[PDB]
C-alpha cells in the first residue's frame, strides 16, 4: 500500500512554461522588479511574479472551443 | 489559472453566432414573458438595438471606472466589463436597466476582486444628490444578488493584462531580435482597449487576446515578429497550431475592424424608448 | 428553498453551518448561511464563491450550490463527516504513524493543488481539514484566502488563527508566499503527533516567544534578512529544544520533514510539492486507505 509520488500534471494548453527554479538564470529575472528585502523576508521572491506572468501568458493559446 | 477556469469552460463560446443566438433568445423570451403577462408592440426592442445600447452603456462603465476617485486597477475595470457582457449576453437590456447593472457590475468587480472601497464612497463617486446616491446604492444592493445569480456564480474573470505582461517578459528575454518592447506596450494598450470594446472576450482566450495585441502592435510598427511564434514557441514543428494561431489573430483583428461605435441619434432614440419601456412595464 | 434542514452543525465566526438534504438527489449537504447592511453580500461569502468555483480537487470541497435573498446568502457544500480537530481532541482514536501519514499526505496533495493555482489558503488549521465517511480530507474554510502572484497587492498581516501562524506573518509581512500554509501544515503535523495544539499563544508577542522557545530563535543565517520585516522585535538567543525530543514517537524521515516545514526562512521553507517528494511519504509504513481511518464516533 506504499505511496509513490505522482506529478499532478494538470493540462495547460500552451507552450511549456519554464520551471520555477530553472528560471533565474534563463534571464527572466532581469526583466521583473527585484524582490525588496521586506518582500524577500517573507516567502515572496519576485520570481513568483515572473512565474505567474509566464504561466498566464501561456494559459490557453493552443485552445479554441 | 485560466486553462481550467470556469470562464474557459462556460463563458467562452465557439463563434459570434452563438453570442447572437443567446442574446436573441434572451430578448425574445423576455418579449414573450412581457406579452404573456398582461408581440409586436412598438415599445419592444430588437436585438441590434439591445447591442447598441449595451455598447453605449459599456462605454459609460469604462468612463465611470476610469474616473473613479481612488485608482481603479485595470483588473477591476476588466472584471466589471466582463460581468456586463456576461449578464447582457444571457439577459435583456429592457428587463434590467443597463445603468443600474453597470454600477452593480462595477461594485461586484470591486468586491470580488480584492479592491477595498466602502459603499458610501462608491456611491459618492456618482453624480447625484445624496438622496439619489442612497436610491442608487439600494438599487445596487438589490441587483447584486441578481447579477451574481445570472453569472451562474462564476465570479472569477481572467483579463488579458496579466498574459500581456507575461508575453512582454518573454519577448524581452527570449526574443532578442526585437528590442525595447515598450512601444509595443503603448500600442498594445491602445489595441487592447479597442478590443475590450468588442465581444472578443467571450470568444478568445485572454492569452490569445494579449498575443494578438502585442503582435498587432508589431505589425502596425512595421516590425515582423512572425519568427516569435515559429521558433521560441515550438510551433515550427507544429504546423496546425501555428496556422490556427495566425487564423485566430486575423479573425479577431478583423472582429476589431467590423466594430463601429454606437451612434448619437440612434442611442438617443433607444434611450428614450428604453425609458418609455421602463415606465409602461 | 429546495434544501430541507436536518440538524445544526456549528457556528463559524462569520457564518452558521447547518445540515440539510436535497430533493433532486438523495444525499446530505451542509448549508452555510452568512450572518447579518448598506454594503451588499458579505465579502467572505464572495471569497468562498469566487474561489471554490474554479478548483476541482478530491481534497478540496467544492460548493455544490449557492442561494440567498436581498442581502444574505447561503452556500451549499457536500455534507462532510468530521474534521481533524475532533479526531485530534478525541482520546479513544490512537493515531498510528500510518494514520498521520495519510492525513498529512492528503493535506499536502490538496495544498499542492491549491498552490499550483496560485491560491493561498491563508487560514489552515485542524478545524478546517474536514474528512467524510470515505475518509478523504478536504480543506474546507476558504473564507480568507487570496492569490499570491501579484507584487501589486498588499496583504493584511493577521489573516490566520494565531496558533497556526507562520513567524513571517507574525512579524507583519505585507508580501508572503506559500510558506504560510506550509508552516500551518507543520503546526497541524505537530498537533497530530502530540494530540496537543503546538505552540498555544495569547498574542503575537506570546506566539513569537513560544515559537522561538520551542524551535530556536533564528540566527540571521538560518533566516537571513529578518531585520527587514516591520514588526521585527529582537528576542535573546533561545537555544531551542531539539526536535527529536518533542516528537519522540516519530522516525528519522518524519523529523526531517518536520524540520523542513519549520524553517524560519519562508523562502527556504519547503513547499507542498517538494514536501511530498521527501522520503517520509515513500517509506515502508504506507498511508492507510480511507476505508481504514479512525471514525470519531460521537
Ligand atoms: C454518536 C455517533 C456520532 O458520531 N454522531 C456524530 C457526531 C459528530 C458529527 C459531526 O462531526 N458533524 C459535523 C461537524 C462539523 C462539520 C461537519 N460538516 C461540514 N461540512 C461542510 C462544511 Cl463547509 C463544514 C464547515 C465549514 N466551516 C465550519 C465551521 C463550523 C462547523 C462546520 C463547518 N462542515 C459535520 C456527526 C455525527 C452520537 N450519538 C450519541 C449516537
Amino acid at each position: 500500500a506504499l505511496y509513490e509520488y505522482q506529478p499532478l500534471q494538470i493540462e495547460t494548453y500552451g507552450p511549456h512554461v519554464p520551471e520555477l527554479e530553472m528560471l533565474g538564470r534563463l534571464g527572466y529575472l532581469n526583466h521583473v522588479r527585484a524582490a525588496s528585502p521586506q518582500d524577500l523576508a517573507g516567502g515572496y521572491t519576485s520570481s513568483l511574479a515572473c512565474h505567474r506572468a509566464l504561466q498566464d501568458a501561456f494559459s490557453g493559446l493552443f485552445w479554441q472551443p | 489559472m485560466y486553462h481550467n477556469s470556469s470562464q474557459k469552460r462556460h463563458w467562452t463560446f465557439s463563434s459570434e453566432e452563438q453570442l447572437a443566438r443567446l442574446r436573441a433568445d434572451a430578448n425574445r423570451k423576455f418579449r414573450c414573458k412581457a406579452v404573456a403577462n398582461g408581440p409586436n408592440d412598438p415599445v419592444f426592442l430588437e436585438p441590434h438595438e439591445e447591442m447598441t445600447l449595451c455598447k453605449y452603456y459599456e462605454k459609460r462603465l469604462l468612463e465611470f471606472c476610469s474616473v473613479f476617485k481612488p485608482a481603479m486597477p485595470r483588473s477591476v475595470v476588466g472584471t466589471a466589463c466582463m460581468y456586463f457582457k456576461r449578464f447582457y449576453l444571457n439577459n435583456s437590456v429592457m428587463e434590467y436597466h443597463p445603468r443600474i447593472i453597470m454600477l452593480t457590475c462595477a461594485f461586484l468587480a470591486c468586491k470580488v476582486d480584492e479592491f477595498n472601497v466602502s459603499s458610501p464612497q462608491f456611491v459618492g463617486n456618482l453624480r447625484e444628490s445624496p438622496l439619489g446616491q442612497e436610491k442608487a446604492l439600494e438599487q445596487i444592493l438589490e441587483y447584486e444578488l441578481l447579477l451574481i445569480q445570472q453569472l451562474n456564480f462564476h465570479l472569477i474573470v481572467h483579463n488579458p493584462y496579466r498574459p500581456f505582461e507575461g508575453f512582454l517578459i518573454d519577448l524581452k528575454t527570449r526574443y532578442p531580435i526585437l528590442e525595447n518592447p515598450e512601444i509595443l506596450r503603448k500600442t498594445a494598450d491602445d489595441f487592447l482597449n479597442r478590443i475590450a470594446l468588442t465581444d472578443a472576450y467571450l470568444l478568445y482566450t485572454p492569452s490569445q487576446i494579449a498575443l494578438t495585441a502585442i503582435l498587432s502592435s508589431a505589425s502596425r510598427a512595421g516590425i515582423t515578429m512572425e519568427s516569435y511564434l515559429s521558433e521560441s514557441l515550438m510551433l515550427k514543428e507544429n504546423r496546425t497550431c501555428l496556422s490556427q494561431l495566425l487564423d485566430i489573430m486575423k479573425s479577431m483583428r478583423n472582429l476589431v475592424k467590423k466594430y463601429e461605435p454606437p451612434r448619437s441619434e440612434e442611442v438617443a432614440v433607444l434611450k428614450q424608448k428604453l425609458e418609455r419601456c421602463h415606465s409602461a412595464e | 428553498k429546495r434544501y430541507e434542514k436536518l440538524d445544526f452543525l456549528g457556528e463559524g465566526q462569520f457564518a452558521t453551518v447547518y445540515k440539510a438534504r436535497d430533493k433532486n438527489t438523495n444525499q446530505i449537504v451542509a448549508i452555510k448561511k452568512i450572518k447579518l447592511a448598506k454594503d451588499g453580500i458579505n465579502r467572505t461569502a464572495l471569497r468562498e464563491i469566487k474561489l471554490l468555483q474554479e478548483l476541482s480537487h478530491p481534497n478540496i470541497i467544492g460548493l455544490l450550490d449557492a442561494f440567498g435573498h436581498k442581502s444574505n446568502i447561503s452556500l451549499v457544500f457536500d455534507f462532510m463527516e468530521t474534521d481533524l480537530e475532533v479526531i485530534i481532541k478525541d482520546n479513544s482514536l490512537v493515531l498510528t504513524p500510518s494514520h498521520i501519514k495519510a492525513y498529512m499526505l492528503m493535506t499536502l496533495q490538496g495544498l499542492e493543488y491549491l498552490h499550483q493555482h496560485w491560491i493561498l489558503h491563508r487560514d489552515l488549521k485542524p478545524n478546517n481539514l474536514l474528512l467524510d465517511e470515505n475518509g478523504v480530507l478536504k480543506l474546507a474554510d476558504f473564507g480568507l484566502a487570496k492569490s499570491f502572484g501579484s507584487p501589486n497587492r498588499a496583504y493584511t498581516h493577521q489573516v490566520v488563527t494565531r496558533w497556526y501562524r507562520a513567524p513571517e506573518l507574525l512579524f507583519g509581512a505585507r508580501m508572503y508566499g506559500v510558506g504560510v500554509d506550509m508552516w500551518a501544515v507543520g503546526c497541524i503535523l505537530a498537533e497530530l503527533l502530540l494530540r496537543v495544539p503546538f505552540l498555544p499563544g495569547d498574542s503575537d508577542l506570546d506566539q513569537l516567544t513560544r515559537i522561538f522557545e520551542t524551535l530556536g530563535t533564528p540566527t540571521e543565517e538560518q533566516w537571513p534578512d529578518m531585520c527587514s520585516l516591520p514588526d521585527y522585535v529582537t528576542f535573546k538567543s533561545f537555544p531551542g529544544i531539539p526536535l527529536h525530543h518533542i516528537f519522540s514517537a516519530a522516525g528519522d524521515d518524519l523529523l526531517d520533514l518536520i524540520q523542513g516545514l519549520f524553517l524560519f526562512n519562508p523562502c527556504a521553507r519547503i513547499t507542498a510539492t517538494q514536501a511530498l517528494k521527501m522520503k517520509y511519504f515513500s517509506n515502508r509504513p504506507g498511508p492507510t486507505p480511507g476505508c481504514q481511518l479512525p471514525r470519531p464516533n460521537c
